[PDB]
Order: C-alpha cells, then sequence, then structure tokens
C-alpha cells in the first residue's frame, strides 16, 4: 500500500493497519523486523 | 427516562446506538465509564454532572453510556461516580424531555443502579447472532466488493456458530484479499470458505488417514 | 485434551493414532523397490555395540518360502504381528491347499491391527513392508498403523523418510532391472548413511518368480559394495 | 467447555457436542456424488492419490449383485460397516432365497448405529455412507449420517467442497428422469470439476464409476473402461 | 458452607452424608399436601387435586392406587417413581401369596419396601427414587393399619399422618386437635382431615377436587368415594 | 496507589489509535512473545 | 454449577438437570397435534422440506405401531426410530402371551416404564423423543395418551407438541370437540396447521393426516389422498 | 485465592513554592 496503492482501489478492498507477531521465543520475529526497517524508504521509528 | 440493554460482547450494540442518534438530532453526547476513572478525587462526580448541566442547556439531549459497571463488589472514587450518577438519575426534570441510554454487557452485579423502584426502566436483552443473523450481517458487509452470484450464504450461516457478527465482517475482509492473493477478478464461494478457515488460524493438509 | 483414544476434536481429528503414527519416525530406515525381474528390498543396521552378537537383532523375516517382510518401529509390536501373519497364512493353506497372494495377507494383518479401541488399549506403533511373488508376479506393499493398504512401486519407511523419499522419486522408471535397482538403493543407502558403509551395517533380501527361495546375501555383499 | 466431553452429557442449549464434532469426519474425505435415473442409479467417486507413486486409495466396493456403497470420512469403520453389509445380505439369501430389499436394509443399519451414541464406552462411527440399489420398485439412492439419520434423495454429493456439485444438480434436476446411461454418466460427472480447482481437469488416473440397473448387474468400471465415459466433453468455461 | 460429599454417597466430617437430604427436599416439587388418620374402625386417607386445564381427563391423574384387595397406597412426590415403586410392591404381594399359602400383612410389605431402597442407597450408581409412601389396611386383632415408608429407607406406623408442603403445620394442627379425645366415630375421621385440610390451606374445597379412601371393618375392600357421597359429608361437616 | 497511573498510559494509546480522521499512510507493528496475557480489547477489528 | 453433568445426582434444591436439558432440546422439533372426535381420532404434522433433492416421502413421522394404535413422535429421529421397535416388540409379545389385541392403557404404561428406566444410571442418558399413542376400539371408544421423556403419561383430548405447543392448543381449545366426527376434523386441524407461522420465515413445509377411529372398524392408517388434498384446498382459501 | 500482596509507590509532586524576583531594570 505504500507504493502500489492501485490494487486495492481497483477490486475495492481496504488495506489493514495494524499486524501482531506472535511465536515461540527464538522462532525469528524481531529479525523480520530489522530486514523491513532496510527496504523500508520511509520514516521508522524504534519504541522502547 | 432510562433505558438499558445488555448482551453478549459480539453483539455491537454500538451500531443500534449511533443509528438510533442518527435518527434523531437531540444533540448527541457521549461518553464511555473506564475513561471516567481520572486522578483520585472522584472527578468522575465533577464529570457526569457537567454532562448532565449541558444536558439540561442543551434540552434536547441523548445521554450515551456503554461500559463502566463496576462499583466495587468485591476504589474510593468509584463509590463517589456512582452517586453522583445514581442521585442525578431521580433528579431528572418530570416533564423528561433528556433521554439516557445505557447500553452495558455485563449484569454481572445488581448493588449499582437498582433497577426497581423508578430509579431504572426499561430492559433490553441482546441474542447471540442467529441463524438469519449471520447471513443477513455477511450479506450487507460484503456490499462493497464485486462478488460472483451464487455464494450460497445459507451454508456459510450453517458452518458458523458461537461466532458473532464482527467475525463475519472479518471474513467478508479477508475474502478479498485471498482473492487479491491469486489476483482474483472476483469473490468465489470457494474463497469465503477459505476465510473461515483462516480467521481461527487453523491450516488444512492432507491427514493421510481419512478415505 | 486428547488424554483419550476414544474422543474427537472441535474440527474431527483423532489425536491419538496420529502420535502413533509419528512413533515410527525413530526407528530405522528401510527401502523396498518392485521390478518385474522381482523384489528388492534393504535395510540399515544401526549397530548399538561391537559387543554385541549382529545377528540377534534383525529387520527382515520370512514369513513364508515366497513372501517376506521389513519393519521399522516398535521392536515388542512387531513380533504379535508377525506370529499371526505366519499362523493365517498356514491356516489358509490348510483348508484351501494352495498358496494366498500377498494382498490377502496384508488384508488379515490390518484387520487384526485396527482393534485398538473397536473390541467391547494403545494402538500398535510399527509399520511394515510386505514384499513376494503371486500368481501375478511380483508384489509390494505398505502397512501403516492405522490399518491403511497401498501398493507402492517404491518406498521407504522409518526416519530419513522424506529424504530419500525425493532422491528416489528422481532415479525410478518402470523399464528396470533388478540388477541395476540393487546398486541404485545402495547407492541412496550410503548418502543418507552418518556412519562410513561396509558391509556390517546392511542386509538385503531378493525375491524373484523362478528363484522364490534364497531370500538373504551373506558375505558377497563385499562384492556388491567395492564396485560402487 | 467442559460440556464437550462425551457422547452422554447434554448441553444447557439442549444439544449434544459428540454428535456434531463427528460431523466433519466426513468433511475430511474426496468428494463422490450420486444419482438415479428412470431405469439406473449411478453413482462416481474420485479416487485421491498418496504420493507420486503409490496406488490410489479405492473409494467404490462392491457389496452385492444389486447393492453396491460408496465411501467418505474414516477407513476403519468403514470396512467393519462393509462387513456387515455383506453378513446381512448374505444371511437373507440363505433363509428366504430372495435378495434383501435396500429399504429394511438401511433401517437395520439405522437400528445398528443408533446403540453406540447413548451407551458409555465406544465411539460413533464416523462415515459417509451412499447406498446405491436396485429392487422390485426399481432404483435407489440412500445417505446416512453420523447421527443416525437416513435420507431418501434422488441426487447427492458428499465430501470436501462438496456444494458446488449440489448447485449444479439443481440446477439441472429436472432432465435426469428421461436419460439413458451413456449421457448419464457425464452428466454426473460433469458435476467433479466444479469441486476441482481451475489449475487442474480430471483425467483418466483418479476417478471410478459404480452402475446398477434393472437387468444389469452391479457393476464397477474404473482405468480401463473410462475413455468410452471420459470422450467427448465440454471444457470448463476459462 | 462446603460440601465432602456434595457429589456422592459418602461421609462428610461429623458423619452426616449429604445426598439423602437433596433426595428428601426433592419431595415438595409435588406442590402437593396429603393427610392419613385412623379411627377405630376405619382408616382414612385424604388429598387434594390440581387440575390446571380442561383438555386434561379426569380419571388418569388420580393419585390412590391399589395395591391389592386389602391394602391401599396414596403417594407424594414426583410422578414416575411412584408408578415403578407401587409395581415393586404389587410384585411383592403376589409373590408372598404364592410362596407362603396366606395373606400377606401391612407390616411385612412395609419392610419389604424399606429393605429395597436401604439396599439401593448402600451402592453408588442408582438415584435414591425419591417418592413417600403411606399404606392402610384392615386386618384381624390389630383392626386399622397405617404406615409410611421414606426415601432413606426408614418406616413408621402412627395415628395422625401428613406429608407434603405443609407438614409443619398439618401436624401441629393434628397434635393440638387430637390431644383432647380419640376421633372415635367413623364421620369425626372425615371431619378431622377436611378441617385439617382447609385450615391449612385457608380454603374451603369443592367437591370435585378432593380425593379420599376409606376402608372400614364392615368391609376391608378398598373403596374410593364417589362425588355425591362427598357432597353430602362436605355438606353434613358444613351445614 | 501507584499501579492505576499505567492503565491511563495505556488508554490514552487506544483512543488515539483509532476514532475518527482515517491517521492514513501510518502503520503500526506489535511484536510479544506471550501472546495469551494481553488485554482482549486490542484485538479489536480496526485496531489490530 | 455443577451437579449438572451426571444423571444421578441431585442439586441442593433437589431437582436433576439433564431430564429438564432434554426437555428444553425437544423444544425446536415441529409442531404435531393430536385431537380426537367422538368417534374417531385425528393426527397431523407439519415436516419442513430440506433443499429441493428430497423425494417427500424422507423423514416419515407415523409410524405403524400396530393394527390399531398411533405414533407421534416429535424430537431426535433415531431415539424415536428404536422407541418404535421397542413398542413392537412389546405389542408382539403380549400378542403371543394371551393371543389377543394389547388394550391401549396397559402398552401406554410399558412403554412409559421402559423410557423413565434410563434417568436413573449414570452410564446412559435420557431420551429426547415425546410423542403420542392413540387407539380406537369397538369395546373401549377413542383414546389417547401422550409421553415426555420424564415418564409420565396419561390422556387428554387434544395436545400439540412443538414451538408453539400451546399456541395451537389455544385455538384448539375453543372446538367444541365432544359431537362432531373427523371428517370436519380433517378439514379444520389443517387449517389449525396453517394458522400458526408455517411460512413466515421458512421456505417450505407439507403437511401429513393420520386416520383411526369407528369408520375404518378400528384399523390405523394414513388418510386417502383425495380427502388430504380437498382438505388442503380447503385450509389454503381458508387462510385467506 | 488468599492474598499477602504487595504494592510500589508513586511520589508527592507538590513541593515547589514562590520567591522574590530581584530583577534590577532602570
Ligand atoms: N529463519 C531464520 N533465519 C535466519 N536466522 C534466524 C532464523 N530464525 C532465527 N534466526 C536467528 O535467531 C537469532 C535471533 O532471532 P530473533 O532476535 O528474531 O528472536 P525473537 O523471536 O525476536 O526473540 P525474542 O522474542 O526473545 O526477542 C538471530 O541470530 C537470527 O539469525
Ligand atoms: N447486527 C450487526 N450488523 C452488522 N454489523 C454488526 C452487527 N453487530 C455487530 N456488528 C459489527 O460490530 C462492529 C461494531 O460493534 P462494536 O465493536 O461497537 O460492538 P459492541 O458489542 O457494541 O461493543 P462493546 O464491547 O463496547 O459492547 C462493526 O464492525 C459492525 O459491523
Ligand atoms: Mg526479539
Amino acid at each position: 500500500p505504500l507504493l502500489h496503492p492501485e490494487r486495492f482501489v481497483n477490486l475495492g478492498i481496504e488495506p489493514p493497519k495494524g499486524v501482531l507477531l506472535f511465536g515461540p521465543p527464538g522462532t525469528g520475529k524481531t529479525l523480520c523486523a530489522r530486514a523491513v526497517a532496510n527496504r523500508t524508504d520511509a520514516c521508522f521509528i524504534r519504541v522502547i | 427516562k432510562g433505558v438499558l440493554m445488555y448482551g453478549p460482547p459480539g453483539t455491537g450494540k454500538t451500531l443500534l446506538a449511533r443509528a438510533c442518534a442518527a435518527q434523531t438530532k437531540a444533540t448527541f453526547l457521549k461518553l464511555a465509564g473506564p475513561q471516567l476513572v481520572q486522578m483520585f478525587i472522584g472527578d468522575g462526580a465533577k464529570l457526569v454532572r457537567d454532562a448532565f448541566a449541558l444536558a439540561k442547556e442543551k434540552a434536547p439531549s441523548i445521554i450515551f453510556i456503554d461500559e463502566l459497571d463496576a462499583i466495587g463488589t468485591k476504589d474510593r472514587e468509584v463509590q463517589r461516580t456512582m452517586l453522583e450518577l445514581l442521585n442525578q438519575l431521580d433528579g431528572f426534570q418530570p416533564n423528561t424531555q433528556v433521554k439516557v441510554i445505557a447500553a452495558t454487557n455485563r449484569v454481572d452485579i445488581l448493588d449499582p443502579a437498582l433497577l426497581r423502584s423508578g430509579r431504572l426502566d426499561r430492559k433490553i436483552e441482546f441474542p447471540m447472532p442467529n441463524e438469519e443473523a449471520r447471513a443477513r450481517i455477511m450479506q450487507i458487509h460484503s456490499r462493497k466488493m464485486n462478488v460472483s452470484p451464487d455464494v450460497n450464504y445459507e451454508e456459510l450461516a450453517r458452518c458458523t456458530d458461537d461466532f458473532n457478527g464482527a467475525q463475519c465482517k472479518a471474513v467478508c475482509v479477508e475474502a478479498g484479499m485471498i482473492a487479491l492473493r491469486r489476483g482474483a477478478t472476483e469473490l468465489t464461494h470457494e474463497d469465503y470458505m477459505e476465510g473461515i478457515l483462516e480467521v481461527q488460524a487453523k491450516k488444512k493438509a492432507n491427514l493421510q488417514y481419512y478415505a | 485434551y486428547d488424554r483419550g483414544v476414544n474422543t474427537f476434536s472441535p474440527e474431527g481429528r483423532l489425536f491419538q493414532v496420529e502420535y502413533a503414527i509419528e512413533a515410527i519416525k525413530l526407528g530405522s530406515t528401510a527401502i523396498g523397490i518392485q521390478t518385474s525381474e522381482g523384489v528388492c528390498l534393504a535395510v540399515e543396521k544401526r549397530i548399538t555395540s561391537p559387543l554385541m552378537e549382529p545377528s540377534s537383532i534383525e529387520k527382515i523375516v520370512e514369513i513364508d518360502a515366497h513372501i517376506g517382510c521389513a519393519m521399522s518401529g516398535l521392536i515388542a509390536d512387531a513380533k504379535t504381528l508377525i506370529d499371526k501373519a505366519r499362523v493365517e497364512t498356514q491356516n489358509h493353506w490348510f483348508t484351501y491347499n494352495e498358496t494366498m497372494t500377498v494382498e490377502s495377507v496384508t488384508q488379515a494383518v490390518s484387520n487384526l491391527a485396527l482393534q485398538f479401541g473397536e473390541e467391547d488399549s494403545r494402538p500398535f506403533g510399527v509399520a511394515l513392508l510386505f514384499g513376494g511373488v503371486d500368481e501375478k508376479g511380483p508384489q509390494l506393499f505398505h502397512m501403516d498403523p492405522s490399518g491403511t493398504f497401498v501398493q507402492c512401486d517404491a518406498r521407504a519407511i522409518g526416519s530419513a523418510s522424506e529424504g530419500a523419499q525425493s532422491s528416489l522419486q528422481e532415479v525410478y522408471h518402470k523399464s528396470m532391472t533388478l540388477k541395476e535397482a540393487i546398486k541404485s538403493s545402495l547407492i541412496i543407502l550410503k548418502q543418507v548413511m552418518e556412519e562410513k558403509l561396509n558391509a556390517t551395517n546392511i542386509e538385503l533380501a531378493t525375491v524373484q518368480p523362478g528363484q522364490n527361495f534364497h531370500m538373504f546375501t551373506k558375505e558377497e555383499l563385499e562384492e556388491v559394495i567395492k564396485d560402487i | 467447555n467442559q460440556y464437550d466431553n462425551d457422547v452422554t452429557v447434554w448441553s444447557p442449549q439442549g444439544r449434544i457436542h459428540q454428535i456434531e464434532y463427528a460431523m466433519e469426519a466426513v468433511k475430511q474425505g474426496s468428494a463422490t456424488v450420486g444419482l438415479k435415473s428412470k431405469t439406473h442409479a449411478v453413482l462416481v467417486a474420485l479416487k485421491r492419490a498418496q504420493s507420486e507413486l503409490a496406488a490410489h486409495q479405492k473409494k467404490i466396493l462392491h457389496v452385492d449383485n444389486h447393492i453396491g456403497i460408496s465411501i467418505a470420512g474414516l477407513t476403519a469403520d468403514a470396512r467393519l460397516l462393509c462387513n456387515f453389509m455383506r453378513q446381512e445380505c448374505l444371511d437373507s439369501r440363505f433363509v428366504f432365497d430372495r435378495p434383501l430389499p435396500v429399504s429394511r436394509l438401511v433401517s437395520l443399519i439405522g437400528s445398528k448405529t443408533q446403540i453406540p451414541t447413548q451407551r458409555y464406552g465406544r465411539r460413533p462411527y464416523g462415515v459417509g455412507l451412499l447406498i446405491a440399489g436396485y429392487d422390485d420398485m426399481g432404483p435407489h439412492i440412500f445417505q446416512t449420517c453420523p447421527s443416525a439419520n437416513y435420507f431418501d434423495c434422488r441426487a447427492m454429493s458428499i465430501g470436501a467442497r462438496s456444494q458446488s456439485a449440489r448447485t449444479y444438480l439443481e440446477r439441472h434436476m429436472s432432465e435426469f428422469m428421461e436419460c439413458n446411461l451413456n449421457e448419464l454418466v457425464k452428466h454426473g460427472l460433469r458435476a467433479l470439476r466444479e469441486t476441482l480447482p481451475a489449475e487442474q481437469d480430471l483425467t483418466t488416473k483418479n476417478v471410478s464409476i459404480g452402475i446398477v440397473g434393472k437387468d444389469l448387474e452391479f457393476t464397477i468400471y474404473d482405468d480401463d473402461d473410462v475413455s468410452p465415459f471420459l470422450e467427448g466433453l465440454e471444457e470448463r468455461p476459462q | 458452607s462446603a460440601g465432602f460429599d456434595r457429589h456422592i454417597t459418602i461421609f462428610s466430617p461429623e458423619g452426616r452424608l449429604y445426598q439423602v437430604e437433596y433426595a428428601f427436599k426433592a419431595i415438595n416439587q409435588g406442590g402437593l399436601t396429603s393427610v392419613a388418620v385412623r379411627g377405630k374402625d376405619c382408616a382414612v386417607i385424604v388429598t387434594q387435586k390440581k387440575v390446571p386445564d380442561k383438555l386434561l381427563d379426569s380419571s388418569t391423574v388420580t393419585h390412590l392406587f391399589k395395591i391389592t384387595e386389602n391394602i391401599g397406597c396414596v403417594m407424594t412426590g414426583m410422578t414416575a417413581d411412584s408408578r415403578s415403586q407401587v409395581q415393586r410392591a404389587r410384585y411383592e404381594a403376589a409373590n408372598w401369596k404364592y410362596k407362603y399359602g396366606y395373606e400377606i400383612p401391612v407390616d411385612m410389605l412395609c419392610k419389604r419396601i424399606a429393605d429395597i431402597s436401604q439396599v439401593y442407597t448402600q451402592n453408588a450408581e442408582m438415584r435414591p427414587l425419591g417418592c413417600c409412601m403411606i399404606l392402610i389396611g384392615i386386618d384381624e386383632e390389630q383392626g386399622p393399619q397405617v404406615y409410611k415408608c421414606d426415601p432413606a429407607g426408614y418406616y413408621c406406623g402412627f395415628k395422625a399422618t401428613a406429608a407434603g408442603v405443609k407438614q409443619t403445620e398439618s401436624t401441629s394442627f393434628l397434635e393440638k386437635k387430637v390431644k383432647k379425645k380419640f376421633d372415635w366415630t367413623f364421620e369425626q375421621t372425615v371431619e378431622t382431615a377436611i378441617t385439617c385440610l382447609s385450615t391449612v390451606l385457608s380454603i374451603d374445597f369443592k367437591p370435585s377436587e378432593i380425593e379420599v379412601g376409606v376402608v372400614t371393618v364392615e368391609n376391608p375392600k378398598f373403596r374410593i368415594l364417589t362425588e355425591a357421597e362427598i357432597d353430602a359429608h362436605l355438606v353434613a361437616l358444613a351445614e | 496507589g501507584g499501579d492505576n497511573e499505567v492503565q491511563r498510559t495505556m488508554l490514552e494509546l487506544i483512543n488515539q489509535l483509532d476514532g475518527f480522521d482515517p491517521r492514513g499512510n501510518i502503520k503500526v507493528l506489535m511484536a510479544t512473545n506471550r501472546p495469551d496475557t494481553l488485554d482482549p480489547a486490542l484485538m479489536r477489528p480496526g485496531r489490530l | 454449577t455443577g451437579y449438572d453433568l451426571s444423571a444421578s445426582t441431585f442439586s441442593p434444591d433437589g431437582r436433576v438437570f439433564q431430564v429438564e436439558y432434554a426437555m428444553k432440546a425437544v423444544e425446536n422439533s415441529s409442531t404435531a397435534i393430536g385431537i380426537r372426535c367422538k368417534d374417531g381420532v385425528v393426527f397431523g404434522v407439519e415436516k419442513l422440506v430440506l433443499s429441493k433433492l428430497y423425494e417427500e416421502g424422507s423423514n416419515k413421522r407415523l409410524f405403524n405401531v400396530d393394527r390399531h394404535v398411533g405414533m407421534a413422535v416429535a424430537g431426535l429421529l433415531a431415539d424415536a426410530r428404536s422407541l418404535a421397535d421397542i413398542a413392537r416388540e412389546e405389542a408382539s409379545n403380549f400378542r403371543s402371551n394371551f393371543g389377543y389385541n394389547i388394550p391401549l392403557k396397559h402398552l401406554a404404561d410399558r412403554v412409559a416404564m421402559y423410557v423413565h428406566a434410563y434417568t436413573l444410571y449414570s452410564a446412559v442418558r435420557p431420551f429426547g423423543c415425546s410423542f403420542m399413542l392413540g387407539s380406537y376400539s369397538v369395546n373401549d371408544g377413542a383414546q389417547l395418551y401422550m409421553i415426555d421423556p420424564s415418564g409420565v403419561s396419561y390422556g387428554y383430548w387434544g395436545c400439540a407438541i412443538g414451538k408453539a405447543r400451546q399456541a395451537a392448543k389455544t385455538e384448539i381449545e375453543k372446538l367444541q370437540m365432544k359431537e362432531m366426527t373427523c371428517r370436519d376434523i380433517v378439514k379444520e386441524v389443517a387449517k389449525i396447521i396453517y394458522i400458526v407461522h408455517d411460512e413466515v420465515k421458512d421456505k417450505a413445509f407439507e403437511l401429513e393426516l393420520s386416520w383411526v377411529g369407528e369408520l375404518t372398524n378400528g384399523r390405523h392408517e394414513i388418510v386417502p389422498k383425495d380427502i388430504r388434498e380437498e382438505a388442503e384446498k380447503y385450509a389454503k382459501e381458508s387462510l385467506k | 485465592q488468599p492474598s499477602g500482596n504487595t504494592s510500589s509507590s508513586a511520589l508527592m509532586q507538590g513541593q515547589r513554592a514562590p520567591q522574590k524576583p530581584s530583577q534590577n531594570l532602570v
């Protein structure tokens, strides 16, 4: 939705705005979060 | 002057209250219970009294109260706020042109705001979605999307049970995204069924001891 | 809440048989191949101690003069299946004075299997490979704890099942000879092993139409191995 | 949730959860359809493969010269009830020298499966039978469910994603009466492609057909005589 | 409180098991009340009938059951259990007559029922059949006998009996009534019964909603009083 | 005494997470290892 | 709550919960009405169609218990079928024992006792069917009886079972049933059925009628098609 | 579930007082 915002309006849906991540400890979450902060091309905010 | 209604949390009573507010012009005034507990000074008494004074001002006024019901049945703010509510409840003008709507999901305690002797009046129960409820809900929330004409909504209502309207909305959301995965031009009954499996995070495979 | 064999699930899935299905996962691998000339069968031995007697631990047992079985999974239950197989075969021969097809033997065994809670105990926890030569030629069948029949052209069971399945899929074809199948199976077994392959870790079995006897190879495995 | 434990307990809503939980056991297996004509009854089954080099599991199994059944669900109970079928038909033939009519056989099966859903110490039989037979009143198609309810139906379909077959049967219900075999077969098996996802098509390797007629004994075809039936059909409108 | 034995039949601390008390107070959901009295040559049972609709028949509601030619019974509590109980009693009486050659007295029959219930509650897996029992019968050199059986295996016979919902008041009223003098005459018994029910229920009785049954030395045969004769009795007592 | 303060804090997030005036191209990520101890009010359609 | 799981336990107040759970479970079945005229008994049942692929003869709720007894099952179907089998066996046993037709009252008591037998042990569950029995004899007239899963049995002039159990009997009782024959009852009960919410929010149904009394010489059977269709016409125009 | 629990504490904010200004502007 941040790069190609036409498919959703073309078909007629709306993009979600929230994702929760869960699994056992060590599974690999924070790594994916760090990965998306590399090719983000937008403001990123780390929160303590 | 005041009407209560209770039911399961999935009922979406907020929908009904909001739609009734749209169907009137009585200066819509809204409130939430927990947000009233502030700063350990029974401040909720001051906010309740402000609200009712404003209602008397804007005479065509509806009070909307939805959540707060615990008053310490097992905190010094909460008794004072219940006092403010209960006293102003029966201090209303007998002419009665302001109205009060209380829509809570619990009847878990009965100490606060007795429902008899004129303190409170009408009650409404809310059922859990019935058979027509599910079909109707999916059929309304799908209305924006392109849908194939032959979706047997009856089977969907059949398979849904213990499963409420908001989740039916979630299904209506999910079928579109699923279809976008394969670039589908419109939704199909299998897309809906896969959604009806997606929202509860189950996964389908070949178990290898059936059939 | 799957602490009962006699209980279903909110999605309809029995949660006791599945556990026995995965209990085979930690047995020992075993590979089998069907071919127009006959049936070939290979296993891993996985010896424990050098002080063991090698012949005391076995994986291939000959039910009859024209049928053989390979086993993986729990040790004790294999005996209870095998003796029943032998007894049934002899009873059928006595009544009808002929030899039955392997398919009926599998049928009798499975008919015993599916009584874990049917009568009036835990299900058996083993997996079996049946290989023989009936009137239709060579035959091979696979048997799992749920009591399900299936005929397979080539199959591997035990641990490393999926590891060897993909490798085996790419080289099999119907126009095949027994001599080449033995070599291919041994190559696969070499790749999947963790110990350096030799003549004291495997044991073969072959059955042929006109050579229904001699369901073993003994100490000529050295020349079968060296040419790899 | 504590009411969701066993078969002998009710619920404050007056339902028994175990029968409902056994109901979905029929939604795990493959899909199959059945229907009848003025003079013949035909059922069609989709055979599911296991792996690339394994034989496909069989669905249609022979019962008696005038009665056959399909199968959908668990495997153990399937073979158990098949054994019961054979035993009862053979006993009737031995005692009265006549074939047993289908309706009373179905009634006996309902009586048989009723007991476990009330006693303590046994699970219900989670299998979706479909019975096709011919008797003096003509062809007959019957269905059973784990809840011990047996229905008569002119056309039916069960298994995974079976509603599409139902809708197609509804929109073509009228003309099944007057058609004969060599078009009724393809008419019926046109219902399976809806079950199939749109990337693959029905082949000659994974389908079985069973037919029973007034003068034709119950016969099963697969993998060899399917080709005459699968030739000349309208491809899916993609 | 606490419930050590709330679920099954085992001993709590202080030695009081809790299922039988629940059985005892399960007797009141019938919503009825019955009285029984004894005079020197008569035995009388009185009870009321509730008919909440007109589509109900009138001959298929009576709780008065015939045990045998000289023994009659009345029931309380729930319904089906009563029918099972009377079936058992009929079976017992027939067997006794066949085995021994003379007639069953009321005492032995009552003891047989009590023993049945006791064995029934000693073991588990059986719900202790919650209904009360009242029987009357005439025998020689003892005269009229009235007895009552208890869902816990207790039994006793006594002059004035009440059961149902208002026993605590009817029994007290009968205590006050009987102390002055014995109800010698036949019709005084019916007097006392009707007056007791009228006072405890604080209402007079329309004849169509009352059932009474009497046995007398003149004719030990069990008999049910018809509408006309109860009309006569009521107008005689209520001038 | 001390505890209730944090309560206020979380509420100030929730009503600020939604309401009126769609926030827009602002996305939020939630990550945790212990999902079963979360307030159900977070799982409302529209928030997460 | 507790105390509501086993059928062999009492509540603190003193009532067993499983039987009344069965009571409130049977409510959802379709309403069937039994009525009696001075020379016969009439059974009427409403039966909802399912899908459009049914032959209309499935799920019959009228059973030939014996040569003169009627069956009016209502609830879960399989349990009803089992009870029908039990009643048939009992009737045949009595016929063999004494060589003449069972009286209605005796058979009703036997079946009620057998039904009651399943509310004591904790290894079984109570039945989920309440039904009716009816029979006409040249010697005893017309007899009706109704059985509920609790184990209570006694007669009526007219009763109904289903969702509108009281609503139907509200307008059934305004009929002076004591003196008209069942030929008029056949046409009026169809209207009785059509009165109460038959297809207000449903898709379709179908009605079946039984016949037993003096006219058939003590025989019990389904009504002939012509009379039933005529009653259908009268009722549907009456609805207008 | 009986209680033998404990808790932390927030501070007392009110501490400030006014002071005489000492600005020097001509
Ligand atoms: N699929 C994977 N591919 C590569 N590395 C992985 C993968 N899964 C886990 N790791 C490794 O896991 C380590 C840490 O993972 P990560 O920090 O994502 O864990 P986490 O699930 O966020 O844990 P926690 O919830 O305790 O914070 C990294 O060294 C990363 O390389
Ligand atoms: N009958 C209904 N028809 C359509 N949508 C409904 C219905 N009931 C609930 N919803 C859905 O529920 C949501 C709004 O309900 P909401 O979340 O306010 O529930 P509520 O029960 O009123 O809340 P609360 O927990 O505060 O009592 C929307 O997504 C709406 O679509
Ligand atoms: Mg992390």
